[PDB]
């Protein structure tokens, strides 16, 4: 090469697109209890996982910002303020548990008026960096025969989830649309893999059917020109 | 009080805009980066890749997938037409698809390059004959004879050297020259020898590739 | 009129943002510091810290409080099974869930560090034998034969040397290794001397323990 | 918390306010600078530029139109008068609307520079005569007699020389002088000659022309 | 288009929060300082004064 400014790698993995999507309905069956919680799953979506599988080897923080709004677009004034609970303490599964009353867990709490809110959380998982790949078992445990009560539920790999709760006496009154957006800020990769070609058949396993699939048949004869 | 001026476009979502922030907790370390004798920085290394590229797309029945891999050939067929290379385009349909760059160009408009083929023969060990692969130029249209093919740029394959040959196209880009294989001459062996051979080609790019312009657009699904 | 840029984020709280204001009164004057010959700066003075560990949770009754702190041991048992130390885990129940460590870990994930054990004898003056502690390494079970502990690690406990034994395990985390004790030999004693005694164990920890990730968990209640 | 003062005029829309953003994408490289050997920077390349100006507004038919870009000449006038140009002023109509810089006033009010006009003869090989263009100065009024004229500045035009004379009116501004141009002696032809000739003008401006005022003005439509 | 973060606390009043403000009119000088020959600067002078003190509260 001759210039290899404008070929900075700085456009070549920035980019932002919409991840997650959170409703949060004012009845309901799904959620009849009036509250949800929301793991950070990158495995949820095949679109997003595409981009990621290509990298085995990472360790980074995340930054968040989070909008409300109507489908027509209007803007309201209201207020919430954010609370983590780290992975090590498990998820409240109940209303009446203690993690609502706990004071340990940092908050930070920005207005909408403000410019954008940039929240950035430390990496705290107990190991070195996540794993996507596992050629093994993936409990830790020196039982190597039996199964765990737990199985099946295994939130000891994910990075936890927020609470979301509304400022007053009684509950609100309006249902909000969200959107969220992914970034990465550090890249470094160590072993390259191949992507997938086909698509995916169950959410956590990448196995196939019976009937394949062939990327390309547009030649009609290869005989021919 | 201090003056200060507000600009234009305050409450506008910005999707390319990198922002920083502080760590809520200053306190936990992070694990130390791990020391290996081998280092890799750049993405250039998937560059040097060879991937094979297929023609004969016609069958799909289930108990036919192996031979998928190779194309036949045959000593009855007399001077006939071996195969015909699509036109060289990664972001179109064909053999390119399936290749790395081209799902990389999913993203991505101007492209602009150096290519080079391989070839090594595996016929019997007393066979004699000679084998010829030309480049047309661009310009020149698709060859009705093989005095059409001679002025272009040809390679000598002898039977002796397996794979040392190198043809290299000095700059494709993106309205560009075409590729076609003829049969040299017929493979004859005598009696006691298969009658059946089958041909491995190979096509890389050189370190003059490069990206211009971005572009959001997903091939999936 | 100066320009600005609204940074996405504005109303958000953050839980981890240090900030500082100044004060409302700059006129007076916080208490001067006060000097000490001794000085500590680092929370690091706790984990040279010695605790005391127990194995007998089985009794409850009131007037039997005082009898937990230690384990009897009689002559009436015979090459039988003294203590059976659980895995050892701070942050699963069990003896651990007294010490300091194991409720600082209360919201943290991940360690690993050194142990080391103490014993000290106090038997008659007139006795003579030989006791043995060993732990088994990693990878091999739990011991079902004495030839299957001493393959491990093994420190000889001579009754002329009280306390300077020193046994370190080299590393732990999280699955891991099982500690063992058997009775060596039984404890024989001629008339006129007492036909029960006690044992006392220390455990510690050494400067190789450190921390990772925190979290959010809270043991209370 | 960081003290700051809010200016007035924070939602204000300014027209004139330059700004700059961060590009969303910090790694796509925008295509290199092409080298050329000519290089040219400014915009006072047009300045230059000979622009032709024609008086005879009046045919409109559609067979008249490659006639408008002179005026004809012919012996049968005697001692009359050629042509009256307009006041020189490229902001109003006239001559000068057709001129690149008249065009480029139309945004703008105060305007100031150097005038120049060059005259070539195209007369036949054997005629003889003399012609003279003179421009009256400002305060004297169209001149009613030849002897107006010769108060003024005037050049010898000889039929030898063809268009090295040069003619320039040293500053005009926005009130000031007229040109007038008569017969200055009837151009007379043996037989075998062609009874009609034509007359070719030049007009341009110098280096100081300059700029002062700009104006939200548009003539389109 | 400058970025910048909103910290918490923005329409709270400080009591003990010491602001300066830009004059409005710069050109009227205020009057000189008066030059006297002894100086006073610190509150310490009160300490050193003598102050009756009186028990028979009484009538």
């Amino acid at each position: 090469s001759h210039s290899t400014a404008e070929t900075t790698l700085d456009s070549f993995f920035s980019r932002a697109g919409l991840v997650g999507e959170i409703d949060l309905p004012l009845e309901g069956t799904t959620n009849p209890n009036g509250y949800a919680n929301w793991d950070i799953d990158i495995t949820g979506y095949a679109q997003m996982r595409r981009k990621v599988e290509l990298f085995t080897y990472m360790r980074f923080d995340a930054e968040f910002t989070f909008v409300a709004c109507t489908p027509t677009g209007q803007v309201v004034p209201q207020l919430l303020q954010y609370m983590f609970v780290p992975p090590g303490a498990p998820k409240p599964d109940s209303r009446e548990s203690l993690a609502w009353q706990t004071a340990t867990n940092p908050s930070v709490f920005v207005k909408l008026s403000d410019p954008p809110a940039q929240v950035s959380v430390p990496f705290m998982s107990p190991a070195s960096a996540y794993q996507w790949f596992y050629d093994g078992y993936p409990t830790f445990g020196e039982h190597k025969q039996e199964k765990d009560l737990e199985y099946g539920a295994c939130p000891n790999n994910m990075m936890g989830t927020f609470s979301v709760r509304t400022v007053g006496t009684s509950k609100s009154k309006y249902p909000l649309v969200i959107r969220i957006y992914m970034r990465m800020k550090h890249v470094r990769a160590w072993i390259p893999r191949p992507m997938r070609n086909q698509n995916y058949l169950f959410k956590a396993n990448p196995n196939y059917a019976g009937n394949f699939i062939k990327p390309t048949g547009a030649s009609r004869t290869a005989i021919t020109t | 009080g201090f003056p200060t001026e507000l600009k234009p476009g305050t409450n506008q979502f910005l999707t390319t805009d990198d922002g920083v922030s502080a760590p809520i907790l200053p306190n936990f370390h992070p694990t130390p980066c791990i020391h290996i004798p081998g280092e890799v920085r750049n993405l250039l290394e998937l560059c040097q890749v060879e991937t094979i590229l297929e023609v004969n797309n016609v069958p799909t029945n289930a108990t036919s997938l192996m031979e998928r891999l190779r194309f036949p050939v045959s000593a009855q067929a007399g001077k006939g037409e071996l195969c015909a290379v699509f036109r060289a385009d990664p972001g179109r349909s064909g053999p390119w698809q399936s290749t790395l760059l081209g799902q990389l160009c999913g993203y991505y408009t101007q492209w602009s390059g150096s290519l080079e083929v391989t070839f090594m023969f595996t016929g019997s060990f007393m066979a004699t004959g000679k084998m010829l692969i030309a480049y047309t130029p661009p310009g020149g249209p698709l060859p009705k004879d093989r005095a059409t093919a001679m002025l272009g740029t040809h390679v000598i394959w002898d039977f002796g050297l397996q794979s040392s040959v190198t043809l290299v196209i000095p700059w494709i880009s993106n309205t560009t020259g075409l590729v076609s294989i003829w049969y040299q001459t017929n493979y004859v062996v005598p009696i006691g020898a298969p009658n059946t051979a089958y041909i491995i080609a190979l096509a890389a790019a050189q370190k003059n590739f490069t990206m211009q312009l971005c572009k959001d657009a997903s091939d999936i699904l």
